[PDB]
This record gives C-alpha cells, sequence and structure tokens, in this order.
RNA sequence: UCUAGUCCGACUUUGUGAAAUGAC
RNA sequence: GUGAAAUUCUUGGAUUUAUGAAAGACGAACAACUGCGAAAGCAUUUGCCAAGGAUGUUUUCAUUAAUCAAGAACGAAAGUUGGGGGCUCGAAGACGAUCAGAUACCGUCCUAGUCUCAACCAUAAACGAUGCCGACCAGGGAUCGGCGGAUGUUGCUAGGACUCCGCCGGCACCUUAUGAGAAAUCAAAGUUUUUGGGUUCCGGGGGGAGUAUGGUCGCAAGGCUGAAACUUAAAGGAAUUGAC
C-alpha cells in the first residue's frame, strides 16, 4: 500500500564518467508539506566506479554521488568524495613492510574544500634478500612531507571537474611515487579517500556545465 | 619451576606492552603474549560459490575476499584447539606446522 | 640569538647600558648599534628609534623583556636599552 | 517505467549477528526501505532466530517482495556486529546469501561493511574477560 | 588460605584495634 | 557587593566636541592605559568589544547582550563566560553556551566581550567566619544572617512547630502555591544527593 | 629559627575552624599576598589592591586578575584560544 | 462552608493573506 | 540477551537503513623473539623547547674513577582532597537466572571510579623472581644504530633503495661441554676445597609474623622501621615411577 504511493527516479552522473545510468530511486509522491524534490534533495548514492567508468580494474574505488537538483524525472548528482573498499584496504596491509599515510586540507578553484587521504607502502628490490623493507621513521617523515606537497599543489590549481579527472587514472599517486623513489621505494601508491568538507552553495548553472540534455 | 625460557610471552629489553582484548571473550592480555592468526577467505562460502557466480550480474566479477585477524587469550587458543599441549621437546619448535 | 656575540663585547668592546647613556651616544654619533628590549616603554622605543633614524644608527630588537638582555651582559641589573660603541668582534657585521 | 532486460539494483543489507539474523533491502541512498524480515520472525524459539533455517526462510519471503516492486537485482553489504566486539559475521550470513542467489534475484557487488574502529572505546566484561 | 585474603583480613583486625584503642587513648 | 572588578574607560564622542566616559565589566586581562576597541570591526582580542557575528566559533567571551543594544545582559560574574556554539546565517542567530550550561539563541547583532570576567576564584575560599559573611552581605542587602523555619512557631512559617523540629510534611511544594504557602523545595523535580547522570 | 612546623601564615587562626579548612585557605592566603613578577616593568613589585584587582607598585600599571592569583589557569587557555582563532581570520 | 492568588478554555482587544484538510 | 531463559525496550515506532551534528574516550590493521627510556613507562600528524645513547674523530682536560651509610629525584594500577569532564566500561547496590543454598561465576540496569588539572600517596609476580663496575673464557646465522670497503641495477633525486665483506655498540636467538649446578637449566648462573679483581644490599628449619609495641612519614587508606612469649619435626627445591 505505501509503495503504491512513489514514484521511480533516475540517477544521473557528471559528464567526467562514462556511464550516466547509476540507477534507480523512489519516493513519495508530492502532497501538501512534503514536497517530492526536497526529499530527494542531497540524497549520497554510494556506487562503485567500474560501474560509473564501465571498467572492472576501478571495481576497488567508490564514488559517492549527492543529489543537487531534479529536472522532470532525471535526479542530477555531483562528486562527493570517494574512498577504498575494505576488501581492497585490508589487501594491501600486510606484515613485513611499512605503511605510510598522509592527509591534507586543501581548496579547489571552485571553492570546495577537500581532505585528500594518500597511503603508500615500501616496496621491495629484486635482488634484495633480507625479509623486511622497513624505513625510517625520518625516510617515513621526508616521504609524507612530499605526499602533503603533491596534493596540495594538484588540488590548488586544478578545480573540481577537473581535479576528479585525476583520480581515475590515478596520475596523483604516480606523481608522488616518481617523487618519493629517491628517498625509498614505494609501491601502491593511491588517494585512499576524499572528503567534501565545505562545498559552495548551490548554482544551477555549474551543475548543468557536467550534465547534459536528459530530456 | 620455569617452564620457558621466553616466559610465555614475546618481551625483550622494554618493560611495559598495552594489552589487547580476546576476540573470544575478551580477556585483557598482552599483545605479545596473545595467539594471533590472521585468516583469509572468501566472503562466499565454497558451498554457495556456484549458485552465486551464477545469479552474478556481471559478466566479469571477482568475489571478495574476508580478511580477520583474531587474537585470542591462552585459555580460548587451547579450547578451541587453535594451538594443542605439546611435549617438553615439542615445545620449542617455533616454525608454523605444515 | 645574539646572545654569543653580545658576550664577547662585555669583555672586549665598549658600551652604555640604561636609556640616558644610550641618548648621550647617540648625539655624540659615538654609538654603532642600539639594542632594545620588547617590554621597553612604548613611548621610550619610539623615542630611541627616531633619535637612532636622525643618527642614521641600526637598531635591533632584543628577544626579551629588560630583565633577560641584563643577564646576556652579564650583569644583575635590568637593561632597557644599550650602545654599542666598539663592535669588538663581528657583532655589528652581521646584525 | 523498466523495460526487459534491465536490471533495477537494490541494496540488501545483511546484518548476521550471533543473535538474529537482518534482512534489509533499501534503494541506492539507502534512505528508502522496500522490505525488512528477521530471522526471529520466522521461528518461535530465541535459540533459532540466528539459524541458518532461520535465515533461509527471510531470505524467501524478501526476495518474493522484491520482485513485486520491480527489484530484481540486489548488492550486498554483509556486517557482523562490529565495533568493539565480534567481527566475525553470524552463521546465517552464508544461508541469507545463498537463498537470495536461489530465487531469481541477480547478484551484484559484495561488500563487508562492518564498523571497524581505528584504535576504540573499553569491551564489556571486564579486564578478565567473559567467564564460562 | 590465599596469602591475599590472609592480608586482607590482617588489615582489617589491625583497624579494630586502631579503633579499640584509641576509644580509651 | 560585585566581585568582578570594573573598568572605566574614556571614548571621544562621534560628533561632540567632549569625552566619553563609559564602565565596563573588567575582563581577565585587561590593564590601565591599554586600548579598547568597540564595533563591527574590531580584532579578536581579549578585552574588546565585537558583534557576536564576528566572533568564530569557540571563542570566549563575556557581558553578552541578549538584545541587539541592551548593553550586556549575560556572563557578567567574577570567572564566568560563554562560548560561541555555532552561527547561522539564514536566521541571522548564534548559539551561545551560558554559565549554567544551558544553549540559547541570540541575534547575531548581539555585542559581547572578547574574554572571561576578572577575578574568578572567588568562591573557592572559604569564609571560615560568620564575620566574613556579615562583612560580604552588609553591601548586598539584608539577606543575612538565615533563621531556620522549624525553629520558628507555626504562626510564621508552615516548617514551624512541634515538640521535635520536623517539617512534618513533604518539603517539595508545588509550582502554583500561593505566597506564604511556597516554602522549601519548590517545583523539586528530584531531591536527595546528586549521583549518576543527574550531577551532570 | 623555625617558629612553625607547618602551620605557616594560617598560623593566626590558631586552632578554630578545623585542620582541613585552615589547609584549604592557606593556598590562596599566601598566593593573595605575594608579589608578581610585572611584565611591563619587570619588577616583582605587583600585589593585590582589592579582589581581581593588581597594581605594580613601581610602574602604577593596574591589572584585572584573578581573585587571589594575578593570572588564574583559565586566563592562560582563554589567550592561546583567542590567539588561536584570530590567527586563522586573520590569515 | 468559602476565598485572594494561580493554572486552563471561550468571547473580547482582533485586522491583512496563503496553503492543506473538512463541513454545508 | 542466553546453554536455555528472564529481568529489560517496543505501533507513544523499539531493533534495522542513509545523511548530518555533538560529546567524551581510544589511537586498530602496519606492529616484529623490533626500537627508545634509570625504572615506572613510551605508538595518529606537524611545529617548538631542552635532553640523550651509539658511531666517527691524529680535538681537549689528565685520574677528575668504581660502588655507596646518611640524605635525595622519579616511581604502573588502585586510593585520598578539591575543580572540570562524565562516551564507554564499571567495584558497591538492586534485580533476573542457575542452584539443595549462590551475597558468585552468566545476563540486565547502575554509584564511586575510569579521562583531565592542582595537591598527596610510594606500593606490585615494580620479574630476567638473577645489584653495579672490570678482565678472561666456544661456534653460528639473523636483526637494530653508526661507520669503512667493494659492486651494478633502479618508471629515482654524489646520494638514497638493494647486493657482498668487515669493524664498534645494542635487544635477542640457535648449537655445543672443554665448564657449572641438587637438578631444571645457564655461553653465564663458567673461569670455586686447585677456595681471595672491587664494592653495596641482603638470608640462617617451619610457624607465631610483617603480628605486638615504640619511633617516624601520611588528611586517610597505610608506608618505613620491627620483636617476644609460645608452638612445631619437618616445611621446602628439583627430578623419578605410579595412580588420578
Ligand atoms: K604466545
Ligand atoms: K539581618
Ligand atoms: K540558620
Ligand atoms: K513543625
Ligand atoms: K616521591
Ligand atoms: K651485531
Ligand atoms: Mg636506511
Ligand atoms: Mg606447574
Ligand atoms: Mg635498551
Ligand atoms: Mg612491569
Ligand atoms: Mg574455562
Ligand atoms: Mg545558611
Ligand atoms: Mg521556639
Ligand atoms: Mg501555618
Ligand atoms: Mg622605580
Ligand atoms: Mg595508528
Ligand atoms: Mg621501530
Ligand atoms: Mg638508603
Ligand atoms: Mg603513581
Ligand atoms: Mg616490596
Ligand atoms: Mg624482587
Ligand atoms: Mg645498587
Ligand atoms: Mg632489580
Ligand atoms: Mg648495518
Ligand atoms: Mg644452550
Ligand atoms: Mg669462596
Ligand atoms: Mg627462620
Ligand atoms: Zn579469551
Ligand atoms: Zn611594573
Amino acid at each position: 500500500d505505501p509503495y503504491a504511493k512513489k514514484d521511480w527516479y533516475d540517477i544521473k552522473a557528471p559528464s567526467v564518467f562514462e556511464v550516466r545510468n547509476v540507477g534507480k530511486t523512489l519516493v513519495t509522491r508530492t502532497q501538501g508539506t512534503k514536497i517530492a524534490s526536497e526529499g530527494l534533495k542531497h540524497r549520497v548514492f554510494e556506487v562503485s566506479l567500474a560501474d560509473l567508468q564501465n571498467d572492472e580494474d576501478h571495481s576497488f574505488r567508490k564514488i559517492r554521488l549527492r543529489a543537487e537538483d531534479v529536472q522532470g524525472r532525471n535526479v542530477l548528482t555531483n562528486f562527493h568524495g570517494m574512498d577504498f573498499t575494505t576488501d581492497k584496504l585490508r589487501s594491501l596491509v600486510k606484515k613485513w613492510q611499512s605503511l605510510i599515510e598522509a592527509h591534507v586540507d586543501v581548496k579547489t578553484t571552485d571553492s570546495y574544500t577537500l581532505r585528500m587521504f594518500c597511503i603508500a607502502f615500501t616496496k621491495k628490490r629484486p635482488n634484495q634478500q633480507k625479509r623486511t623493507c622497513y624505513a625510517q621513521s625520518s625516510q617515513i617523515r621526508q616521504i609524507r612531507r612530499k605526499m602533503v606537497e603533491i596534493m596540495r599543489n594538484q588540488a590548488q590549481s586544478c578545480d573540481l571537474k577537473d581535479l576528479v579527472l585525476k583520480f581515475i587514472p590515478e596520475s596523483i599517486g604516480r606523481e608522488i611515487e616518481k617523487a618519493t623513489s629517491s628517498i625509498f621505494p614505494l609501491q601502491n601508491v593511491f588517494i585512499r579517500k576524499v572528503k567534501i568538507l565545505k562545498a559552495p552553495k548551490f548554482d544551477l548553472g555549474r551543475l548543468m556545465e557536467v550534465h547534459g540534455d536528459y530530456s | 619451576t620455569f617452564k620457558r625460557r621466553n616466559g610465555g610471552r614475546n618481551k625483550h629489553g622494554r618493560g611495559h606492552v598495552k594489552f589487547i582484548r580476546c576476540s573470544n571473550c575478551g580477556k585483557c592480555c598482552p599483545k605479545d603474549k596473545a595467539i594471533k592468526r590472521f585468516l583469509v577467505r572468501n566472503i562466499v562460502e565454497q558451498a554457495a560459490v556456484r549458485d552465486v557466480q551464477e545469479a552474478c550480474a556481471f559478466e566479469l566479477y571477482t568475489l571478495p575476499k574476508l580478511y580477520l585477524k583474531m587474537q585470542y587469550c591462552v585459555s580460548c587458543a587451547i579450547h578451541s584447539k587453535v594451538v594443542r599441549v605439546r611435549s617438553r621437546t615439542d615445545r620449542r619448535v617455533r616454525e608454523p606446522p605444515q | 640569538s645574539i646572545n654569543n656575540r653580545l658576550a664577547l663585547v662585555m669583555k672586549s668592546g665598549k658600551y652604555t647600558l640604561g636609556y640616558k647613556t644610550v641618548l648621550k651616544t647617540i648625539r655624540s654619533s659615538k654609538g654603532k648599534l642600539v639594542i632594545i628590549a620588547n617590554n621597553c616603554p612604548p613611548l621610550r622605543k619610539s623615542e630611541i628609534e627616531y633619535y637612532a633614524m636622525l643618527a642614521k644608527v641600526g637598531v635591533h630588537h632584543y628577544n626579551g623583556n629588560n630583565v633577560d638582555l641584563g643577564t646576556a651582559c652579564g650583569k644583575y641589573y635590568r637593561v632597557s636599552c644599550l650602545s654599542i660603541i666598539d663592535p669588538g668582534d663581528s657583532d655589528i657585521i652581521k646584525s | 517505467s523498466v523495460r526487459e532486460g534491465e536490471l533495477v539494483f537494490g541494496v540488501a543489507h545483511i546484518f548476521a549477528s550471533f543473535n538474529d539474523t537482518f534482512i534489509h533491502v533499501t534503494d541506492l541512498s539507502g534512505r528508502e526501505t522496500m522490505v525488512r524480515i528477521t530471522g526471529g520472525m520466522k521461528v518461535k524459539a530465541d535459540r533459532d532466530e540466528s539459524s541458518p533455517y532461520a535465515a533461509m526462510l527471510a531470505a524467501q519471503d524478501v526476495s518474493q517482495r522484491c520482485k513485486e516492486l520491480g527489484i530484481n537485482a540486489l548488492h550486498i553489504k554483509l556486517r557482523a556486529t562490529g565495533g568493539n566486539k565480534t567481527k566475525t559475521p553470524g552463521p546465517g550470513a552464508q544461508s541469507a546469501l545463498r537463498a537470495l542467489a536461489r530465487s531469481g534475484m541477480k547478484i551484484g557487488r559484495i561488500e563487508d561493511v562492518t564498523p571497524i574502529p581505528t584504535x576504540s572505546t573499553r569491551r564489556k566484561g571486564g579486564r578478565r574477560g567473559r567467564r564460562l | 588460605m590465599r596469602a591475599k585474603w590472609k592480608k586482607k583480613r590482617m588489615r582489617r583486625l589491625k583497624r579494630k584495634r586502631r579503633k579499640m584503642r584509641q576509644r580509651s587513648k | 557587593g560585585r566581585g568582578a572588578p570594573l573598568a572605566r574607560v574614556t571614548f571621544r564622542h562621534p560628533f561632540r566636541y567632549k569625552h566619553q566616559k563609559e564602565l565596563f565589566v573588567a575582563a581577565e586581562g585587561m590593564y590601565t592605559g591599554q586600548f579598547v576597541y568597540c564595533g563591527k570591526k574590531a580584532t579578536l582580542m581579549v578585552g574588546n568589544v565585537l558583534p557576536l557575528r564576528s566572533i568564530p566559533e569557540g571563542a570566549v567571551v563575556c557581558n553578552v547582550e541578549h538584545k541587539v543594544g541592551d548593553r550586556g545582559v549575560f556572563a557578567r560574574c567574577s570567572g564566568d563566560y560563554a562560548i560561541v556554539i555555532s552561527h547561522n546565517p539564514d536566521n541571522g542567530t548564534t548559539r551561545v553556551k551560558l554559565p549554567s550550561g544551558a544553549k540559547k539563541i541570540v541575534p547575531s547583532g548581539c555585542r559581547a566581550m572578547i574574554g572571561q570576567v576578572a577575578g574568578g576564584g572567588r568562591t573557592e575560599k572559604p569564609m571560615l567566619k560568620a564575620g566574613n559573611a556579615y562583612h560580604k552581605y552588609r553591601v548586598k542587602r539584608n539577606c543575612w544572617p538565615k533563621v531556620r523555619g522549624v525553629a520558628m512557631n507555626p504562626v510564621e512559617h508552615p516548617h514551624g512547630g512541634g515538640n521535635h523540629q520536623h517539617i512534618g510534611h513533604a518539603s517539595t511544594v508545588r509550582r502554583d502555591a500561593p505566597p506564604g504557602q511556597k516554602v522549601g523545595l519548590i517545583a523539586a523535580r528530584r531531591t536527595g544527593r546528586l549521583r549518576g547522570q543527574a550531577r551532570a | 629559627t623555625k617558629r612553625t612546623k607547618k602551620a605557616g601564615i594560617v598560623g593566626k587562626y590558631g586552632t578554630r575552624y578545623g585542620a582541613s579548612l585552615r589547609k584549604q585557605i592557606k593556598k590562596m592566603e599566601v598566593s593573595q599576598h605575594s608579589k608578581y613578577f610585572c611584565e611591563f616593568c619587570g619588577k616583582y613589585a605587583v600585589k593585590r589592591k582589592a579582589v581581581g584587582i593588581w597594581g605594580c607598585k613601581d610602574c602604577g600599571k593596574v591589572k584585572a586578575g584573578g581573585a587571589y592569583t594575578l593570572n588564574t589557569a583559565s586566563a592562560v587557555t582563554v589567550r592561546s584560544t583567542i590567539r588561536r582563532l584570530r590567527e586563522q581570520t586573520e590569515s
């Protein structure tokens, strides 16, 4: 009975990703004191990057999408952070190696305040004989310092749309690995998580920039 | 009578080690003394892999694994048969079994 | 800090400790560097700087109150400001 | 408004404790419950609420209700009690997941979402633990 | 008797003597 | 009669050729000869008076206005202060925590002095003497000493009378009791030693 | 010589008011009657005029402080808290 | 057997709109 | 929630799901027969402040040293006084079970406490049950810090990472008896009737007893110091065979 008065809506992803048919979501039909659009606004959808990018190699990454506007039957969402799956992180953390983590708060050109989390692990050499590949605490601090510096530069210059485009190929991770190789070889350098602390007030003009005419 | 050279734990050149809580009963035990086992297994049991795979909604998909690190106290490890009482000669063998 | 360099002057150079003598050295142009404590009276601090600017004498702000400055000079009394007449050993150069 | 062949993905939150089993189906946002059946609703004794048989019956009811709403695909988010308590899923996790696969529902991406503290608050029972 | 509890018993017994002796000073 | 010290401040009158004298509740750290800045654009420093709109969250303030322009009603006693909790730009209001621990909504235009009231820790020192209490209340009002009702006769107090000193009925009285009957614990939600979450 | 073993300044109360109250009041009795360092002139010449008011004998600076001490513990915390907030806003 | 006060409802002060819902 | 149950919560919407916020605590995985510290103890990032071992040294002083009555600093947890804080957990208390009884173990709620500041307390299986300094006396690999030498690779900026040889210092481990020991066992617990490098503390069958008393320290809780009368032929250590 209660489900007989619910209208299904389609979820649309930004133009950054390939597949825009994220899925479907329902909500109670519009009624006095309860507008349907209000109920759907700011709803957070968690969908794997593999579905958005149609690539199974990205199954380890999850994308947070929040609804911004409801144009007709389509719900327009936007990037709202990303994080690893539980299995992915647990697979990277192994004994007999050093774990290095870093975080930084940066502001993009679109007034978006982000908190990027980086992660890396020490890498053995092909001819290495000792079982461990630990790094000295001084080396860890040097590596962590370069992680923060690189993350600031990549985010302080580009906008949110361009910054997200760097996460899909993990361009930032490769740059961090290249820069820190002179200190200690690293493996599995990723941007583990991204948080949206403060977002600029809604602007329909900018929302439609990354969304096409779904009519 | 002293039963073990290590005193039943693994502590050298340090005074105090913070304890952990037994995964079974919650008993406090020093981390260096607790019996630790890292269990990695498929999130889907082998008896259900065939059914789940047939119902998969994707052409290709790898079932994620379940990583769980178990820390037991001495009493729970013995009772659960994680470890067994060994003869005086076999107590010194530190290499994991086959 | 400049305590190590200042200590050399106290045993090899020429100096005057106190507000009244510092003005005297600036008037006669015998002062080459003026050091002022951070808790010096604001009006007194401005007057000394104006005198030093008029006489083309460098002014350095000591990192501490009048108590610390006197101790660094090897003395048992507070010093709000002082003037260096003879650098002694590489005191005015690196300042 | 779904054409033949298209998959309408839902999210099934499976909470497999050692005292009861929950099979909660929601939307992708998790803010719209579709059906919620617990193992305690299918048995008479408190001891059988977490049994695999109870989990199987709950899964069958959930699968039937999902078809009525047009839901044919489910994302699996399994979890244990978590927190400072046991991290091991209960005995009803495997039975519930297998039952859904054998009811026409197409299983999507499976994930473990047990709440894992990065430290934690003190566990109950005292420093000597639960003594049996 | 466990030594810890025997120690506890003696400490209790010393309070009574301490209080029973200070009763007359 | 006031524990907190007071500060005399001189201002230049905005449009009259004369000095403007003021008397502020002294904030901890204030000193003679200090410059005090009041206004929307005054910097965040102890002693300055700013509107709540310009004070960031977590700041310690005192003498907070309840109504814009009422000149300060909140957190005026020695050692007391208010904490800015959050701002609401839509409603133009601010949340502050009062000394009693209550949260209140006030318009963002309300002014407040940065810092806490000076003279804190006064009540920690024991009086030790009736005379010290006498001198304290000699300059406040005629409220000391206090005679217990159970020591009076029935004619002048509900607790009076009886061959033993005792109340004889529940000391908790309802809110609507008329004057002369409303004595003791007025509208007490509970009684007894405050143990557990009650004393939070 | 040592006139009192432990009573110190609270010896003026004789045998009255109980030991705990005398011990409790000793802390504030000593602090409110002691000289404090003057940040302005650099002398130990700050004494309490009245509760919460502290004036320097030498330079004449009058400062609003604690009831029985020049600087209360919360006073230091407030200054650091205000300073931290100012830097963020003035960034 | 009553009463000041106090709490509570209606009318009055008391006008201008809108929406939802309901009645005639 | 439990072996099973019950106390307990619930259509006044419990449990469950998503988002957001506050509060207080904690700092998982990495994490090791690894590190630092006089010990207690120390594990999220970055900055500041002082301190420190080892290594390197063709620098300097030139016996300034070792161990220590008295006397001092620090000293887990619990506890004590007051203020703050009060999530979680939780003595006492209450209740639900179990039971012949159950003031317990299990379950539910919960006070002090658990966190912090100021001031005390000075005790732990505070254990390596092994005081500190010095010399000598087997072998072997691994590991941590520093340095020397050799060598050719790195999606790297001489150096780092890795490989090989060696030196000093550290936490340990493995084999072995030519040793020691009542043995367990120990590369020190060896160099001891073939007895002696230096120095401090400390023990003299088992109980009574860390009790009484006096002194001293502490707000208290107690700490430190510390007997006798009397009682007893064993108590105890290591190992062996049985029985359980
Ligand atoms: K062990
Ligand atoms: K009176
Ligand atoms: K009275
Ligand atoms: K009476
Ligand atoms: K001490
Ligand atoms: K070595
Ligand atoms: Mg290295
Ligand atoms: Mg034994
Ligand atoms: Mg060490
Ligand atoms: Mg210890
Ligand atoms: Mg058992
Ligand atoms: Mg009174
Ligand atoms: Mg009378
Ligand atoms: Mg009467
Ligand atoms: Mg003077
Ligand atoms: Mg950590
Ligand atoms: Mg380490
Ligand atoms: Mg001694
Ligand atoms: Mg302590
Ligand atoms: Mg002892
Ligand atoms: Mg000992
Ligand atoms: Mg010694
Ligand atoms: Mg020792
Ligand atoms: Mg090395
Ligand atoms: Mg051996
Ligand atoms: Mg001998
Ligand atoms: Mg004896
Ligand atoms: Zn256990
Ligand atoms: Zn002064």
